This record gives C-alpha cells, structure tokens and sequence, in this order.
C-alpha cells in the first residue's frame, strides 16, 4: 500500500488565537506580559573595565524587566521562565531553567547574585554559542513556544565570520535576540541581519539619566509582544512574527 | 498496491485543547542532537544493591552509549564531546577510573576489566571526588567551555554524610545533572537533590535489563544531545 | 502504491466554541445565518442496515436538525428559510406522497410527521430516492432559490453500479442542487460513496470530498457533543 | 536444561476465596465433548448489515466448526453429532437449504453455492420455517431422541412480527439454544428472548473476523459439545 | 528447562469447610438445606398404566422436596438450581437450569405444569442417557457442586448391558442419583451398584397413607446430605460423599 | 531439564482467619501458645541492600514480631516465654555487647534497642553474624529449653562459597536449634538461600523446604496484611 496522506490544512497560527481570545471569558481585559509563555536568558558582562556603576545600572534594569513580568510557577502552560548567566573567556551558568519556582525569590537570587569583578578580556562569541548550545538545551513545550536571549557588552563586538556563524546557529535554534550595548556598529547591524531579513536588533543603553523611555520599549515591543497585534511603527525594521 | 490511507485531521482534539490551554490557560523539546560541545562523566554507585549481571549489563550499555555518540578527535574546544565513568565505592574511602578521553580503544579496555564494588558507597565522598578529577582533568585540557553533565547512573540510596555541601559545589560549578533510576524503590529526597528542583530531569526504568530498551536508549542519547 | 489523499481539515467554529466553553470559564452556542433563502429536506435512511433503535436515534437527530434550522433568525423577513423532511426505503418508497409535502414553517406539523414516519423495512433503494428528491425539487422549489440537500446513506443497495449513480447525481446537478453526504459506520462502501459525494470518480476532489463528507463512527456518538449544530452550521456557510 | 521452576501454591488466594464464598455466601462448568447423540440446527439471518465478505467469512467459520466437530454416520440413534444450515430472509417469505445430514461434500458443494441474501429476517417467521423444517427432518429420520440446538449467527436487529409466537413454539419443542451476537451495537431484548432467560448462554464478539480466533472457535465448540 | 513443578499440598476438601463454618459469623447458627448449592434433577414418568393418582402422589412429594429446599435466586454461588423434566420412550424437557429465578414462580409452573397422559412403553434407559449428557450438558461452577437427580418409575425395569452402562455413564458424569420406584429389585440395586461400589440407593413410595417417614429419610440423608457430618445409620450402606 | 520443585503448601490458619474475617459479617485476630518454653531471636539486615526506609519498616516489623511473641500468653507461670532482638551487619558487627542482651520478659531494653539501632553502611556479612548467633544460644539459653531463631538474608556476601555456608549451618545445628528463613524481594542468590534454609544442598527436602522459607516481593508488603501474625504463629506451632 502507499504511504499515510499529508498533512490536512489549518486556520493559521496567527488569528485562530485572535478567535479564540475574544472568546475565553476573562482572558480579554486585563493584559498580563509575557502575551504567551516564554522563556527569558539575561546574560551578563564581567569584562574587564566594566564599571561596577554600570554594572548596578544593568541590574536594575534586569530587576524591573523580571518585576514587570509574571512567572509560571506551576507547571501550567502559561508564564515566564528565566535563566540568568554570567559570560566572559568562559561561562558560568547562575540559574538556570529549573530552579527559579517563585517572583520573590527570584528577585531576591539576582538582587543577590555575586559580582564577579576580574579582568578576562571579553569575546561574545563564545557567550553566544554557550546560549545557543547550553541554555536552550532544554526548553518548555507549546506550539508558540517563545524564546528570547538578552545580552550585555561593555566593549563593541569585532567583525569576524565567527559571529555570522553563532548568530545562524541562533536563529537556526529558534532564539529571538535582543541585544544591548553602549553604542551602535552598523557591522554589527550587517552580521545579525541576514539578507536584509532581521535577526534581532541592537538597541542602545544609557549611562545614566532616563530609563523609562527605552523600558516602555522594550518591554512592549520585543520581549512581550502580541503576535500578531504588532505595534505600528516600533523600532525601524521589518519586525518578526516568530521562529526563522 | 492499494492507495495509502487518508491523513490524520488538520488539528485533532489534543491540538485545539492546547492551543486553547496556552492561550489562556509532562514532555519537554529538546533540540536533536548537534554535536555541540559536550563532556559527560557518569557515575555508577557501588552499592552491594546493584548486582554482578547488573554490573555487566549496565557495562554493556556504558559501551553501546559510547558507541552511538559521536568521539572527538582531541581537546582545544573541537566539536564533539568526550566521556568519562568511575565506579567510586565505600570501602578504601576512594577509587578511582579512566579518565575524560574519547579514544574509545582505552575505554573499551578500562570496562572489559572493570570490577564490580559490590560494597556501600557515600554519594556525597563519590561526588566530590568526581568533582574534583573531571576538574583536573578539563584543568589539563584547557578551557574548553562546553559544558560539564553529570549522569547519575544509581537509585542513589546509600550514605549521605556529606550530601548537601557535594551538591552545593556541583550547583557552584556549572554543572548539568541528569539521572535515570532503576527500580520502584527509590528515595524522592535523592533524587530532588541531585536534579537541583527539576520535576523531569529524572528517567525512570523498570528492570537494568530495560537499559538496552531501544526507546529508552533512543530517549536517553536525544536527551543528552 | 499512490499516497492516500489529504486527510479532512481542522475542526470549524462551532466545535471550537464547544470545546472553549468545556472547560475555559460574550455570544455561544452555534449562532447561524441563513444569508440567502434556501430550502434544505433531511434524508434519513429507512433500511434494515440501520435497525430499530438506531432508526430512532436517526429520527431524534433528524428531528433536531429541523428545529435547529427552522429556528436560525431568518436573514431577511421579505423571503424565507425553508426546510422539509421524507424518509426514503426500497424502491418507491419516499413519504409523504409527492404532492403532500411543501417548504415548511411552523415546527410542530414537520415534529409530527418526523416522529410519526415508521420503519419501511425494505431494502435500500437510492436510485428511486434520488430521483424522488430531484424532480420534488425541480417541480417545487422557486427559480431564484439556490437549495441544499444532507443525505444518509451507505453506498450499498441492490441492483446499483457506480455508473448508475453517477448519472442520477448528474441529473441532480442539472435539476441546480448541490449535495453533502452524512454517514455513520464503516461498513460502508467507499468507492460508491465517494462517488455520490463527487460525481467524478476518477477526478475526485480532495477539497470537494472533505468538505461535503461527515464520518461518524457509532450511531450513538451521532447525537452526542455538538456534532449536529456543526453540520447544520456548516450547511449554512454557502 | 535447568530445571523447572516452583509449582502453584497449595490453595492459592483465589482458591481460600471460593471455598470462602461458597461456604456461606462468571463462567460455568460443561463437561467436554464425549460425542453424546446431538443434533445441531444453524441460523444464519439474512439481515443487510451482515455484508458479502462478512458472509464468506461465515461460510469459513461454518466449514470450520462442521470440519472440527466429529460426523455420524446415519440415523436412528446412531452416537456422534449432526449438522444443518439455512439463510432464510424476509422478502419471499421463505427460503431453503440442506437439511441435517453428516454428508459433508453435501455441505461443501452447499456452502459453494451459497447465496448472500443481502435482504431481511423476520426472524420470527424465520425461527418458525427454520422449527418446521428441522421437525420434519427429524420425522424422517426416527426419533432418535439425542437433542435439538440452535446456533443463532445473528444480531437479532429485525422485524418481530411474529416474535412472540414462535419462542413459545420453540419451549415446547424442547430446544436449547446458543447465540453468539458480534459487534458493540446488539438489543438487550431479542438477545434475552431468543436465550431463553439465561445471562451466560450469549456470546460476545468483537468482530466479524473474530470468528476465526482458534480461542472463541475452541471455547464455541467446547459449549456446544 | 524442566517443565512446572508439582502442585503442592491441601488442607483436604471438608475439614477445611468445618474451619471456615464454625468461623463464620450466623453462617453455623440456623442451617437451610441444601448443604452447599447444588442442582437438583426432577425427572418424571408418563409410562402406560401410570395412575392420575400416582401421578398426583408424585407432584405433591415434588412440592414437598422444592419447598423443604431454598434456591440460588441470584448469581451468587449459594443456593438449589432446580430442573423438571419428562421422560417415556423418548424425552421432553419441561424447565431447565435457567428459567427459574424464584422460588413461588418454579412452584406455579410445577404445580401448573401440564399432565400427559400417554401410552407409549417405558424405556428408564433412554432418560438415563438423557439426564446424563443432556441436562447436565452446562451446569453452574463450584468447587464443593452436587448434582442430583430424582426419578420416577411404574414398571420395574429390565436386567440388559444398556443400563449398567448408562449408569457407569452417569457416575463419569458426577452425578448422585438417587432413584424412586414402588417396589424392589436385587439385580436394580446390583447393576446400580458396581463392585462393592454403590452409585445411588433405590427407595420406595407408597400407594397411600404415610409420607413423612421416608420423606425425612431423602430430605435429611439423600438431597442435602452435608458431604461432611453424614448422619449415623440414615440408609443402610456405605454412602459416598464427594464426586465418583 | 527436571521439573521444579513443589510449591509453597496452601494458606495456614491465620491468613484464611483473616480473609474471612475481611468479609463474614468467634475468636479473631492471630492466637497463639507457647507449648513448650523456648527463645527467639530475630536478626535483621544492616547492609546497604535494605537502605534507609527499608530498615526502618524492617525495624517496625522486628518490633511488632517481639510484642507480638511477648505479649503471647505464656503457657507456663512456671516457666518463660524469652525474645530479644540483635543487628548483624559485616564482619564483627553485632550488637548488643555479649553479655549486655538476655532473655527478656519486659519491653524496655528491647524496645529501646530496636528503635535506637543504626544502620552501617557495609556489605551483607552471614559468616561472623551466623557465629555470634550460635555461640550466644551455647553459652546463654538453658540447656533444657528447645529454642528458635529467624534470619533476613540474601545469600549474597563477600567471601562467601557454598561450603563455608554449608560448615557454619552444620555448627548452628550441632548447636541443636532449628532455623528458619524469611527473605523479601527476587535479588537473591537462590541456591545460597536455600543452603542456609536446608543444610544439605544435594539433598534439598521439599517438606524442611517450604516450611522453613518465606518470601515476600517488596519491603512494603511487608508489614501490609497480618503476614507478621502468620509468621510469628508458624513459629510459635512445634
Ligand atoms: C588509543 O587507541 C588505541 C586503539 O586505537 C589503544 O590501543 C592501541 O591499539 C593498537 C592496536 O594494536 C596498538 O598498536 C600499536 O600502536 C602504536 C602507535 O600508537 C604502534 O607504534 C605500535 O607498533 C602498535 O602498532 C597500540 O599500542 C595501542 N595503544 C597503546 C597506547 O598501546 C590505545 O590504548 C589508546 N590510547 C593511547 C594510544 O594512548
Ligand atoms: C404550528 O402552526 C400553528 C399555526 O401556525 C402559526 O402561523 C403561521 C403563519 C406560522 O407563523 C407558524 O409558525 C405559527 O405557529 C401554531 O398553532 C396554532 O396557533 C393558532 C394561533 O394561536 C391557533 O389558532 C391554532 O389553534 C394553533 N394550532 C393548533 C393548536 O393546532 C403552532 O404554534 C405551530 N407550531 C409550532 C410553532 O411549533
Ligand atoms: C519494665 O518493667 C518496669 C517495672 O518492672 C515490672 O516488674 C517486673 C518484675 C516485670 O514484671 C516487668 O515486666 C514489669 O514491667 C515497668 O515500669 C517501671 O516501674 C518502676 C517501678 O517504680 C519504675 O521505677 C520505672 O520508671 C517504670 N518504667 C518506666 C516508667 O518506663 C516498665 O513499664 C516495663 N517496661 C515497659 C516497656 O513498660
Ligand atoms: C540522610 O537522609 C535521611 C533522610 O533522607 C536523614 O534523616 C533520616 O530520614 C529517614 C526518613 O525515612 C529516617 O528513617 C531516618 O531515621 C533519618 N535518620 C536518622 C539517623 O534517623 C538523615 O539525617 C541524613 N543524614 C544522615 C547522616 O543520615
Ligand atoms: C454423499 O457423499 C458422497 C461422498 O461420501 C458424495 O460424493 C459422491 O458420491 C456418489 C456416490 O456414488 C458418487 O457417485 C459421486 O461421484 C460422488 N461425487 C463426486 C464429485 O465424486 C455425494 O455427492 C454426497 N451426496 C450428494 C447428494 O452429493
Ligand atoms: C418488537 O416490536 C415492537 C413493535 O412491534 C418494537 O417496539 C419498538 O421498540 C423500540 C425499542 O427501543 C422503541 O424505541 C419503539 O418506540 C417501539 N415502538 C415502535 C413503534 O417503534 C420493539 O422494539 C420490537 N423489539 C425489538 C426490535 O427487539
Ligand atoms: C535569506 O533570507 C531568507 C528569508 O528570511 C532566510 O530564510 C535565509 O536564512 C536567508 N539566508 C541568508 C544566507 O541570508
Ligand atoms: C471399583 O470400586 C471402586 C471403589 O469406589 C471404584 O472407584 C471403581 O470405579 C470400581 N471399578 C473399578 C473398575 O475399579
């Protein structure tokens, strides 16, 4: 006999969710970021001459992004999860997918989380493949599973072919993303966008002054964006639903 | 021959129920396999509890596991990964195994000699040994960043004289856990504090035999990578 | 040999909202719109295959389908939304007689004739039925009207090829009347079927065959869960 | 080889627990075949929703059961057992087939021959011309006392025109029946009326194709000899 | 390897039964015979020359026995099974193992049950063989099951090969036989027996007047004998509890 | 190859007590009566094939075992009914001190040294603890008393051969005290186990066998059930 027919068609993952949430009582009023569950990486810079200022700078803005998120605690598909890392020469992996179970305490884990001071000098790419290869080892199930990777940089990344191949093998992992740094490098820019389709953009960061204005940014726009009710004009692009 | 059956529905029951799940509102994806940079250590207690056949098969599927993986070719942070066993036990306080090394020659020789402890072992003594050869060993290969899992191959009951402060360290040390207990009669405190909070970083199997299961092999080697 | 072909799509609306209402606790139910007058006359199966009970349960889920499209908030007052019912046996056999029955309105005369209707026990006939339904509708139904039709059936009947139903659904898309095929069980003849669902056997559409086909596998499951609003909604959508 | 492994405890759970509950307070007990003097009527409704291959699979299970069960040579009073089949419907009123007879090539070319009706049953009136032809079989072969059983192969889902009627023909003509419905959908009622008021003389097949299951064809014969 | 080892030992078939009866609670208080469930066989004669009023003697001593006696209404392995047949030159079954359910129904269709008179010669042999691999051809489970049949006769019967192999059949079978006929025959009670081995006595009935004598004899020692406390010298012989 | 062995004899007394008792709705419970005076003394398991939680419910059943037989009425005023209780574990680890346990008639002692034991952490050791047993019962028990002794095991220990086993059974015998063996669990070397049950490997009696012997499948279904009344009974009956 031949083999099984393909696969029947679908009313498109995009507005099959629209359908179903102007219909799931409740779950239409308030709005509660992440808009799906997901999973968040912070990893975090001790390069040296990173500023223990800029240092606290960063910490609190890893503080208020977890702050103004929820968490799955349970096992219930919906929520938050989070992974904190430290990255220089090596890796240091800080907690990890499994252990944080609770807000508080994983506020008061990176409120009190150790800081490194030492003077290895920085290379990303080995932060980016240790992302790609060990962080989203493991990853909670669900059709629009979403992922996304916040990094740091206190020195502008080199213009290697090394890190054309770690941001593929990103996307090819299905990560979205996001990083930060002090100042922009269009090379930068180049190697993340592939063919003129983006990869994940690299905002900037401030040394000091106001916060908000960018934290409004991101928070609505990257890290808990619809998916399919994308912002008009956010960030100059072309935007991603999701995967690549 | 006849024409092949009709496909399966667009989205089944199960599929709208979940999408309506996550909406609103176990198994775990793991990307397959990569050959992504990996070093793995096992750790097979001593425990009289284990059994001579049992040591036997559970050798036998040391060796089919290094098998399947593939073996890099030296160190300097290649691709690949590399493996390493020991069978640390109670009495002498101490014993010791070959080495991280992916020259499956040396590890098909350490095993074909291997002696069974068949006597009681502290996890916590073992642990922290391991902890400290693989540490010396990755010392005498360079940075080589990858990663660093640990398999713990036992039910894990057994003396805990220094459990917390060996978990404490591995917990410190960028460590993978990773376990698969054999056998209903098992300890739940173990295992949680080996699986560092983890609800499915444990596999279960019935019998030792069941380690040459092809699922449970198959679901054990995708796991790892 | 050749790959089957594409399996049927995903559920559609209703069954969703059912399945949303089930356990996630705004309008629900199975809300339907007859956008375009039409008529609609149930067939529901008369022979031995089904039996007693099973017959019954047929007449309970025919008698629902009524009451569920009569009631449908009619899309416009200046026409009508139209429905009927007859029950079809051996040869010949198709009540009322032929010049009894017209479109009706009010529920309770076509309640009464649906659990007044008895058993035939003759064996089944579809080329007689499908004759019966096609010149009732070419004598009957208004011009302007474009009409829908359910039909029960098993593809088996005495004296029947392929070829003979292929021409009678022929003449029934010529009398201007779409089709759709309900069926329960499987001991069902599949090619005869299919035919009767398309009309072209050898270039069978997939989409066509997916789209007018409803399989269910007990009798009892038939009435069970929202199955009949889904299929009278999607007799609805044009 | 080794040797053989321990034999059944003394009186195991479930053996304490029948002696317990009989003392003070399913399957039934029937001694096997010893070739006793019986007469076997088979019936087979017409009914459409048997179905042609459903049919020739029956034909193979009759030929089975008449093949398996041991063949008199004659009549009048003669030891071992006969065998009849009919396929009576509904339109015409009537139909026939070979009588009792151990002449199995009669039986062959039969059973060849044989037509699915693909039409009805009422079975009343089917159950009545099926009594009188076996009653008339039965006068021209003597007395020979020996029995007179009934296979039903059928659901029973029909016409009871004449139901009633017939059943009590039946318990006067000293019958003993046997009925071995198959699939899920079956009526509780002609099932009860057509057994005779028992809970255990029904047999329940998940299939057609089950009839060639040697476990159900042994536990068949074993009831009916 | 060798083939299953031997089945072990027991703790006999009654004294067992002794244990569990003084051990269960009103289960050793008010005895209700029979002893164990069993099945009782009634089987009656229409021989020519068969007096209506013997006939009538016979019904009224079959009420008795079904009366003096309980029944397993339900499934539970408790409890009389009860079936009536006649029997001449050829056979007839009037109610089997399964149509009785309670006890006032099994009395109605006894006492109502139709009387036929006849003329066909008497042939015991015939409805040996019947009850034999008839009647008996289903009967309920049970490790302790007796099995009894009751029959009639108005004619001694004849001295041929046929009964004693029809009785050595019925004793293959399991069943207690114990038949019921006006007068007595050495050669009956010898082709019964087999080698100093009794099969099933051969009472007497009377032809009016006193009954309760040798009613109390069969419903005491005969139909719901205890297989265990056989009662001192009820019948003269050997007795022989347990199957054969 | 040859056919096994007879199975275990059927349900004793005491579990056919209790299955009636489960539903029958007269003595219950388990009684017992020491004949004739005489000692026990239950030795349990310390090695790591137990663990944590099994010796802890191996310990509960060793103290229900010691009341179970304490609390038995004695047979005789005059005399005594005598229990005590001792771990074994490797070589040269069994405790009580020698001298330190005695026959006991009070719980005390007993009760404290069962609940207050601790496990080792070593491999199975049968030879010393088989030694100490045996000449504790020759230096301690009166010489009139006929006593007895249960025992967990596995069959399994370091420098274990069947001859040494079989010469160390000879001794506990020529000691003069009958013994019995109760294992849980399917692990265990089997022709060891039965060694230590019988005595004489070549000549294994069926009778001496399946009396001597008690198996149970898991540490749970240990103390689940009166399994403790029926064991502490077979020990008590001559
Ligand atoms: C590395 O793997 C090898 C096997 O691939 C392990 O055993 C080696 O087996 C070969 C096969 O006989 C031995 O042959 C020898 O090879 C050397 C070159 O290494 C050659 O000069 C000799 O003339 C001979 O052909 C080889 O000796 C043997 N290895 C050793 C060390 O003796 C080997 O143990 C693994 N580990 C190593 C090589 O460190
Ligand atoms: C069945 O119809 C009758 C009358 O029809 C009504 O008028 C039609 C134009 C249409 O609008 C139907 O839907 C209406 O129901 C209903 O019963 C009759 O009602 C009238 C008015 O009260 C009364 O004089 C008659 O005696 C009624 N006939 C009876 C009692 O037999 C009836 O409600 C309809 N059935 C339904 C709606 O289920
Ligand atoms: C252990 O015994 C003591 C007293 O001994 C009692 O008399 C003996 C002759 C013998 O028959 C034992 O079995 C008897 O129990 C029990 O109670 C103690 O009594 C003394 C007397 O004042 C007192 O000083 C102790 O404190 C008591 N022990 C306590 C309170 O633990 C004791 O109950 C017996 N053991 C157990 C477990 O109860
Ligand atoms: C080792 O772990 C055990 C439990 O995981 C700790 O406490 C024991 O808990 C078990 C629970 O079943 C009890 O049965 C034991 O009795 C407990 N221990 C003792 C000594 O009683 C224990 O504290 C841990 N550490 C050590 C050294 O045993
Ligand atoms: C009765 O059985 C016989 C075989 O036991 C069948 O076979 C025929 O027997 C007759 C007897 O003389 C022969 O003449 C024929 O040649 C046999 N048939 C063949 C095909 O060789 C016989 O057919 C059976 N009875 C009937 C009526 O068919
Ligand atoms: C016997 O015949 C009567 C009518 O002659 C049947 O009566 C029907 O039984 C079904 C069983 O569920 C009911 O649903 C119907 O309401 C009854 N009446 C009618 C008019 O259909 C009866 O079912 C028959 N017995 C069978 C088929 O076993
Ligand atoms: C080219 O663009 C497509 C479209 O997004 C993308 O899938 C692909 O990976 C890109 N390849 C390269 C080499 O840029
Ligand atoms: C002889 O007598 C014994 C005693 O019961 C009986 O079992 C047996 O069937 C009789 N016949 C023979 C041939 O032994």
């Amino acid at each position: 006999s031949g083999y099984k027919g393909s696969r029947g068609d679908s009313m498109d993952q995009c507005a099959l969710v629209q359908s179903i949430k102007d219909k799931c009582p409740c779950c239409y009023g308030p709005l509660e970021c992440p808009v799906f569950p997901t999973e968040l990486a912070f990893a975090l810079d001790t390069s040296e001459g990173v500023t223990q200022d800029r240092f606290s700078q960063m910490r609190e803005v890893v503080l208020k992004i977890l702050d103004d998120l929820t968490i799955a605690e349970s096992n219930c598909p919906r929520g938050a999860r989070v992974a904190v890392v430290t990255y220089n020469n090596e890796v240091t992996t800080e907690i990890r997918f499994a252990d944080s179970k609770k807000k508080s305490v994983l506020l008061d884990k990176i409120k009190n989380l150790q800081v490194s001071l030492t003077s290895k000098q920085q290379s990303l790419e080995t932060a980016m493949s240790f992302v790609a290869r060990n962080t989203f080892k493991r990853v909670r199930s669900g059709f629009l599973m979403r992922k996304v990777a916040v990094f740091f940089s206190n020195k502008p990344t080199r213009a290697t072919p090394q890190l054309r191949e770690a941001v593929l093998k990103l996307s090819d992992a299905g990560i979205t993303p996001l990083f930060l740094t002090s100042q922009e490098d269009r090379q930068l820019i180049n190697a993340l966008q592939i063919n003129n389709t983006a990869v994940g953009h690299a905002l900037v960061l401030p040394a000091g002054g106001d916060l908000t204005d960018f934290l409004k940014n991101v928070l609505t726009c990257h890290v808990c964006l619809d998916i399919c009710n994308i912002d008009p004009s956010c960030g100059f692009g072309s935007w991603r639903p999701s995967f690549r | 021959g006849e024409p092949g059956p009709p496909g399966d529905p667009g989205l089944t029951e199960c599929d709208v129920m979940t999408y309506v799940r996550e909406t609103c509102g176990t198994e775990l994806y793991v990307a397959q396999c990569t050959q992504r940079p990996v070093d793995i250590v096992f750790l097979l207690d001593g425990s009289e509890r284990l059994g001579e056949q049992n040591f036997h098969k559970v050798r036998r599927f040391v060796e089919e596991v290094s098998r399947r993986l593939t073996l890099a070719r030296k160190d300097d942070d290649p691709l690949n990964a590399r493996v390493a066993l020991l069978q640390f036990g109670g009495p002498r306080e101490q014993q010791v195994a070959f080495p991280l090394t992916s020259n499956l020659t040396v590890i098909q020789e350490a095993l074909a000699s291997a002696r069974y402890l068949n006597s009681f072992s502290h996890v916590g003594t073992g642990i922290v040994q391991a902890i400290n050869q693989v540490v010396q060993g990755a010392r005498a290969g360079a940075r080589r960043h990858a990663e660093l899992s640990f398999v713990f191959l036992t039910d894990g009951v057994t003396g805990n004289d220094s459990l917390d402060e060996a978990v404490h360290s591995m917990r410190k040390q960028n460590v993978v856990p990773t376990v698969v207990a054999v056998g209903s009669d098992v300890d739940t405190d173990v295992l949680s504090k080996i699986s560092l909070g983890d609800p499915a970083a444990v596999f279960r199997e019935k019998d030792y035999d069941s380690l040459a299961q092809p699922g449970f092999f198959d679901r054990f080697i995708r796991w790892i990578c | 040999g050749p790959p089957g072909h594409v399996g049927p799509p995903g559920p559609d609306e209703c069954e969703i909202l059912d399945i949303i209402m089930k356990m996630c606790s705004p309008d629900y139910s199975c809300p339907i719109t007859f956008s375009s007058p039409a008529d609609i006359t149930i067939l529901l199966d008369g022979s031995a295959s089904v039996g007693s009970h099973n017959f019954d349960i047929t007449k309970r889920f025919a008698k629902r389908l009524a009451e569920r499209f009569l009631t449908a908030s009619r899309t416009d007052p200046g026409q009508d939304v139209r429905v009927a019912v007859v029950q079809y046996s051996g040869t010949g056999q198709q009540r009322p007689e032929r010049a009894a029955l017209q479109f009706l309105q009010n529920y309770t005369v076509l309640a009464n004739t649906v659990d007044s209707m008895d058993f035939f026990n003759d064996a089944t006939d579809v080329m007689d039925a499908l004759g019966y339904v096609t010149r009732f509708y070419r004598e009957a139904s208004s011009n302007a009207a474009k009409k829908r039709l359910l039909l029960f059936s098993d593809g088996n009947s005495q004296g029947a090829t392929p070829a003979a139903i292929e021409k009678a659904v022929q003449e029934a898309q010529r009398a201007g009347v779409e089709i759709f095929a309900v069926v329960v069980g499987r001991q069902v003849n599949e090619p005869h079927v299919r035919v009767l669902v398309t009309g072209k056997a050898a270039e069978y559409d997939v989409v066509f065959g997916e789209r007018h086909l409803f399989r269910v596998p007990s009798y009892q499951a038939l009435l069970r869960g929202v199955f009949y609003q889904t299929v009278s909604r999607k007799v609805a959508l044009d």
